[PDB]
């Protein structure tokens, strides 16, 4: 018997990557998805080499960037890549996920991929904010003040929690400490959800684009995908070799740069790109425990979306209705982004709120009902009598 | 029985049947309220919950003063 | 060069007597449950030669 | 290793799926196929063909939103241009 | 007997990892020297009328 | 997930009445026209779900020819949909052509599915 | 909890820049989110000087 | 008869994790007072208490 | 590791000669009896490495009334030396029936398997 399939340390290896029947229509998605993993890889390695030269202190954290991007050998490719990785990695999370919105993917069978995804998400959130703390720019410390204030909501315990988690009553020494060591932990813990959110997807395979079973023919992963992936990762690797050198301030805005002070703040607070939508429907809905409750509330209901779609066909190919609601729902994302980072004022407010109003109501009401309106034009087109 | 036996079906969500429920509602309630012991157990440090917790029991645990 | 001294022989003094006591509370379950096994027999009775 | 659960794909051999017959799939191998056979014909027809059967999918929203956000861009240049105490508080106060 | 014997090993072992999540936990509270007061003093004879003193 | 007994009960109520039918019947036929499935050689009684336990007895149901029809439509499905193009229009499914095959032999055993999941909640009756 | 910026705002008072708390002259809440007047810490008046702590 | 606390403690799991909570509790408590104040009996006169009080005159 | 043929040459050579079977043989028995294994009621036929694909197949070729008897003596030992004791000096093996058994069926497998491995590399032959 082949070695291929006798040693355990190969083996698993095989099993995931040298063969793995996937299914035979498969789209530039999957190889998307990919992509991002591999992403993911790239800013982890290019992570540690970066804090091998990094202090961790708050008045030796800014002195410690600059000295990593102007007078060490070959190091601000390091910074500009950790930088627009982590932006090209939520571009391709945010790409990832409406991709499996849009396919039907996260239907039945695949349930716990979709719970472990979701978490993924909110701790790549989670650290993506950690990071953008450890820089202690200008806006950055406004950013984590706010944050570790949003938890005073809770009644009762709404004190001690912040004045445990924030270390102090002010950003000071203990908290960028606190920041950077969870900063530095939490994404090993990405890793090992990772191959959570692999083993969890191998039991059933991928999906069909077209919505329809997969157990009819089959190519292995090597030697066929393993192609697609690399074009597609060239690709990828091009297009952020052009950000990171051609235009490598586009991806964010320039207020990091600036030496922390707790005097003034910033004309806009803004986060960064990929925030916009988590942040207008704070400024949506002006009760603070309302904000609170509703942030968590917009993952839980990525987390609620099963069992909610009820249309017997998988997959939004063949339903133009459906499709054309998706269509509208993702540009209702990018218009409540905008929408937050312009300012707040007198159309914006109305702007926002009935974003805001649309976007549940469409994860709520507009996909179960649409199903059932598309189930019954099926069922009662094709039959006569 | 000559002949129809009159059936009544229970309420259920699938599985969960109003008896069931009947039988466990008060086995969750303690269950809840053991859970909320435990709760208190654990929890001994935060000056707010000591507080709380030296008036309510005051013949046990009269330790506070240096 | 440790004005701590006070709170970690308390501490020690409480880990040690917690500890012993859930020590010897082992030692009693293990004891106990490794008791089912411990005392089993074998009475090999040879089958008969045919085949 | 311990038993696992039903499952409805397995390993080569045992796919599961509905058992076929009559079906003769072919080949022609890739080095003796001259891969581009269709470079230009292709790109270009099967481009346009799939851009026109799902154009409106994207022209419909994008425009409708691109509707909204220039109607409250003027409102709101609007308010503040020479109109900061008739029509600003009016609304905003 | 057997219960509770299993009984004074669960209220001991809960003891102790009471214990220790309350160290761990109050580990990464505040320390002792973030605990200083801050005293100010503004020299409002100095403050203008139409200015902000911070 | 959505039962085909409440899909069935509304389609009968629609149908039966003549004006909404005369209202419903050329919407339908269009949006099943422009669904964009007939073109590329799909009968919808395959684009329905294969997670559900009651989909696998509705298949193992089956004839051996329908079994193997439905076989060969979806792998040319699949490799039509891989090579980006469209079937020729000559074997472009038919609308006459769009028999429900399938739909008896999700009903049927819908129905015991269902009444399964009552009898178990029976009462002591008197 | 970040800074409004002075002179500024719907009441000629203060506006937060993060989510729009439009304070008075006085130090009230109008519009936003916030739920309580911003607070006003303990001090002693000494002459032509003042401490707070 | 033992039943009797059998069938009222040990019979039902929610009861017994239940207590084993609430001694936890009251043991951690007075535990920890015996221990301190063992530890501090057992040396007069070496504890800041008694020193701050020979101090003062 | 190490073949039973090299053991069973090198044990005729000493034992074969009177003199060094004078001075060897005394020894060997006393060996064995301070050992171990005899009182706690090893065979051994029994202790040798017995995962090796050569031990396995002559495992597969014992007959069933050893097979069945190396079974209750290896989970006997399993037992005792798992209550700490030692069995009771009644029920030990004496020291006339550590007989080998299991030697033979290693002996002709490990020939086979040597003088088949060596084979292959035969050469024009002359
Ligand atoms: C660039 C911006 C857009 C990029 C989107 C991402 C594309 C991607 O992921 O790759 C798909 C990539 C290949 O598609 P595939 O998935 O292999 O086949 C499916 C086809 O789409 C099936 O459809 P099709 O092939 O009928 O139409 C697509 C057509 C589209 O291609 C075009 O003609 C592009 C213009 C129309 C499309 C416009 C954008 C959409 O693709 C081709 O013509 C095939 C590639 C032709 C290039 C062959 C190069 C041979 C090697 C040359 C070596 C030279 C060496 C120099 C020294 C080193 O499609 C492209 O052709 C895009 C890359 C080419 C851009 C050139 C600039
Ligand atoms: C800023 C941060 C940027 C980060 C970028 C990261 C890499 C992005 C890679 C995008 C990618 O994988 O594109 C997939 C890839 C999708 O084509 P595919 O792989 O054949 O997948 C079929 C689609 O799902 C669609 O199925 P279909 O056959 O109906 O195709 C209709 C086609 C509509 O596009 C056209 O009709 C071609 C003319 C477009 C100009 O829709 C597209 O796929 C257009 C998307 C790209 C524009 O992009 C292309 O559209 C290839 C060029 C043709
Ligand atoms: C907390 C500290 C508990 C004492 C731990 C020491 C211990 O278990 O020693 C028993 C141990 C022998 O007891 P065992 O072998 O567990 O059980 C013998 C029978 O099964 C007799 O046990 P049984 O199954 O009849 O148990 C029923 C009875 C009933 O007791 C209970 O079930 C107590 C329930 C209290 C509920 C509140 O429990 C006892 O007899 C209590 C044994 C103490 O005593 C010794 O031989 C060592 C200590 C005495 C010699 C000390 C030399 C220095
Ligand atoms: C963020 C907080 C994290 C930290 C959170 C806390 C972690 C530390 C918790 C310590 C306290 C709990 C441990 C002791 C549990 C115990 O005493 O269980 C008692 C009974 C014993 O009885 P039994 O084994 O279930 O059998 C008897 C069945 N009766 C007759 C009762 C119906 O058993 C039971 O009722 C079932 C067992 C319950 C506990 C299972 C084992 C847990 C081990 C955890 C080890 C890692 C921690
Ligand atoms: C490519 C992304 C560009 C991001 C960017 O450009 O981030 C900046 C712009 C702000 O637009 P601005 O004019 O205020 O920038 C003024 C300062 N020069 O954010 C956006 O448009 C976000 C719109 C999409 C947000 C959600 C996207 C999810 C998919
Ligand atoms: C800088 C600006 C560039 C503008 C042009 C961008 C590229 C567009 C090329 C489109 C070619 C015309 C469409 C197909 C016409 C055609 O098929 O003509 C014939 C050939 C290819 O025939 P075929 O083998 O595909 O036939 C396949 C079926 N038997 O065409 C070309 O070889 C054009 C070469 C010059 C480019
Ligand atoms: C070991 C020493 C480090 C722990 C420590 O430091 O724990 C200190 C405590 C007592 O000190 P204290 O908590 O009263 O200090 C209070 C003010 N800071 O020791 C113990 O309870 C010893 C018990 C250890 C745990 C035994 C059971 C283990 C279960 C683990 C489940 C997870
Ligand atoms: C570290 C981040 C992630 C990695 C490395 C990852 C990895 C993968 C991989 C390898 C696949 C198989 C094909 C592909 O590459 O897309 C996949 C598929 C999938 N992932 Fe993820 N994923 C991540 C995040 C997420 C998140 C956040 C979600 C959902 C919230 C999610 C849901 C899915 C789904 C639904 C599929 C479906 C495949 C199918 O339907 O064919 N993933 N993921
Ligand atoms: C685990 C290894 C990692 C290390 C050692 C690491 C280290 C760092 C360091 C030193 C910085 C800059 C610190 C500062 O500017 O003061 C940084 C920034 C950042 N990191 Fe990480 N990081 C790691 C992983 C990740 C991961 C996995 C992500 C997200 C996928 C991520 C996202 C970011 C982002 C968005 C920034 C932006 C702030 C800036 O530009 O510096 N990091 N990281
Ligand atoms: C002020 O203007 C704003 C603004 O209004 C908003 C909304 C945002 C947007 C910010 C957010 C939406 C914040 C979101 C951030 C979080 C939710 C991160 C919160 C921090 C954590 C969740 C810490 C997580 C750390 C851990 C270590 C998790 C614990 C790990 C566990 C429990 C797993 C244990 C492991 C095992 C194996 C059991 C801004 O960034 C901003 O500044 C511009
Ligand atoms: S911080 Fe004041 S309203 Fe946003």
């Amino acid at each position: 018997m082949a070695f291929r399939k006798s040693n355990v340390y190969l083996s698993l290896v095989n099993s995931y990557i040298i063969d793995s029947p996937q299914p035979s229509s498969i789209n530039y998605w999957w190889n998307m998805g990919s992509l991002l993993g591999l992403c993911l890889v790239i800013q982890i390695v290019t992570g540690i080499f970066m804090a091998m030269h990094y202090s961790s202190n708050i008045e030796l954290a800014f002195s410690s960037v600059e000295h990593i991007m102007r007078d060490v050998h070959n190091g601000y490719i390091l910074r500009y890549l950790h930088a627009n990785g982590a932006s090209f990695f939520f571009m391709v999370m945010f790409m990832h996920m409406a991709k499996g919105l849009y396919y039907g993917s996260y239907r039945s069978p695949r349930v716990t991929l979709w719970n472990v995804g979701v978490i993924i998400f909110i701790l790549t959130i989670a650290t993506a904010f950690l990071g953008y703390c450890c820089v202690y720019g200008q806006m950055s410390h406004w950013g984590a003040t706010v944050i570790t204030n949003l938890f005073s909501a809770i009644p009762f315990v709404g004190n001690d929690i912040v004045s445990w988690l924030w270390g102090g009553f002010s950003v000071s020494n203990p908290t960028i400490q606190r920041f950077f060591a969870l900063h530095y932990l939490v994404p090993f813990i990405i890793a090992a959800m990772v191959i959570m959110h692999l083993m969890a997807l191998h039991i059933h395979g991928s999906s069909n684009p077209l919505g329809i079973t997969g157990n009819l023919d089959r190519i292995p992963m090597h030697s066929y995908f393993i192609f697609k992936d690399l074009v597609t990762v060239f690709l990828f690797m091009l297009i952020l070799a052009l950000f990171v050198f051609y235009s490598p301030n586009t991806l964010g805005h320039p207020d990091n740069y600036i030496p922390g002070n707790p005097l003034v703040t910033p004309a806009s607070i803004v986060p960064e790109w990929y925030l916009l939508p988590f942040y207008a429907i704070l400024r949506s809905i002006p009760d603070k425990l309302l904000g609170v409750i509703t942030m968590f509330a917009a993952i839980l209901v990525l987390l609620v979306l099963p069992f909610t779609d009820r249309s017997v066909v998988r997959g939004n190919t063949f339903k133009v209705l459906s499709k054309f609601f998706f269509f509208i729902f993702v540009f209702n994302f990018v218009l409540l982004g905008q929408i937050g980072a312009c300012h707040v004022e007198v159309p914006y407010v109305l702007m926002g709120q009935i974003a805001t109003f649309i976007y549940f109501a469409y994860f709520l009401i507009i996909v179960p009902v649409i199903s059932t309106i598309e189930n019954v034009l099926f069922y009662i087109g094709r039959v006569n009598k | 029985y000559t002949s129809h036996l009159s059936s009544k079906t229970g309420l259920h969500f699938g599985r969960l049947s109003l008896r069931s429920l009947t039988a466990y509602a008060p086995n969750l309630m303690l269950w809840g309220g053991a859970s909320m012991l435990g709760l208190f157990v654990f929890t001994e440090g935060w000056p707010k919950f000591q507080d709380t917790l030296y008036k309510k029991i005051p013949l046990l645990g009269p330790t506070l003063e240096d | 060069a440790e004005p701590e001294h006070d709170e970690r022989k308390r501490l020690g003094l409480k880990t040690v007597i917690i500890l012993s006591s859930l020590y010897l509370l082992s030692i009693w379950v293990k004891k106990f449950k490794w008791a089912g096994i411990k005392t089993r027999k074998f009475v090999f009775n040879p089958p008969k030669p045919r085949k | 290793g311990p038993p696992s659960g039903k499952t409805y794909m397995g390993w080569w051999g045992h796919m599961g799926g509905p058992k076929q017959k009559g079906i003769t799939s072919y080949a022609v191998s890739p080095y003796a196929q001259k891969p581009l056979q269709g470079i230009f014909h292709n790109a270009v027809f099967n481009s346009f063909r799939r851009f026109k059967s799902q154009f409106l999918y994207v022209l419909i929203p994008a425009g409708i939103y691109w509707y909204w956000w220039k109607n409250g861009n003027e409102y709101n240049e609007f308010l503040y241009s020479k109109a900061g105490r008739e029509e600003l508080e009016r609304v905003n106060v | 007997y057997a219960y509770f014997m299993v009984g004074a090993m669960g209220l001991l072992s809960s003891a102790g990892a009471k214990s220790t999540v309350e160290t761990f936990i109050s580990s990464m509270t505040a320390t002792a020297d973030v605990l200083a007061m801050a005293k100010v003093e503004v020299n409002l004879a100095a403050i203008p009328l139409g200015k902000n003193v911070v | 997930p959505q039962s085909f007994t409440s899909i069935a009960r509304i389609g009968d109520y629609i149908l039966k009445s003549p004006v909404l039918s005369k209202l419903c019947v050329p919407v339908a036929n269009q949006f099943i026209n422009l669904a964009g499935y007939k073109k590329l050689g799909l009968k919808f009684d395959d684009l329905i779900a294969e997670e559900n336990p009651i989909m696998q007895t509705a298949l193992r149901r089956l004839p051996e020819d329908e079994s193997y029809a439905r076989a060969y439509r979806i792998i040319r499905a699949h490799q039509t949909e891989l090579t980006h193009h469209l079937l020729p229009r000559n074997e472009w499914i038919k609308a006459q052509e769009d028999v429900p095959y399938l739909l008896p032999y999700i009903l049927e055993a819908e129905a015991a599915a269902k009444e399964k999941d009552e009898l178990d909640n029976i009462e002591v009756s008197k | 909890g970040c800074v409004p910026i002075g002179e500024a705002g719907d009441f000629g008072g203060w506006f937060c820049p993060c989510h729009g708390s439009h304070y008075d002259i006085s130090g009230r809440i109008r519009k936003g989110p916030a739920p309580l007047n911003l607070e006003i810490p303990a001090y002693e008046f000494d002459g032509d000087k003042v401490i707070v702590g | 008869s033992f039943s009797s606390l059998y069938k009222t403690f040990f019979k039902r799991n929610a009861v017994f994790v239940g207590t084993i909570f609430a001694g936890a509790f009251v043991f951690q408590t007075v535990f920890d007072t015996a221990i301190t104040s063992w530890y501090e009996n057992h040396n007069k006169g070496k504890l800041w208490k008694d020193v701050k009080a020979r101090i003062a005159a």
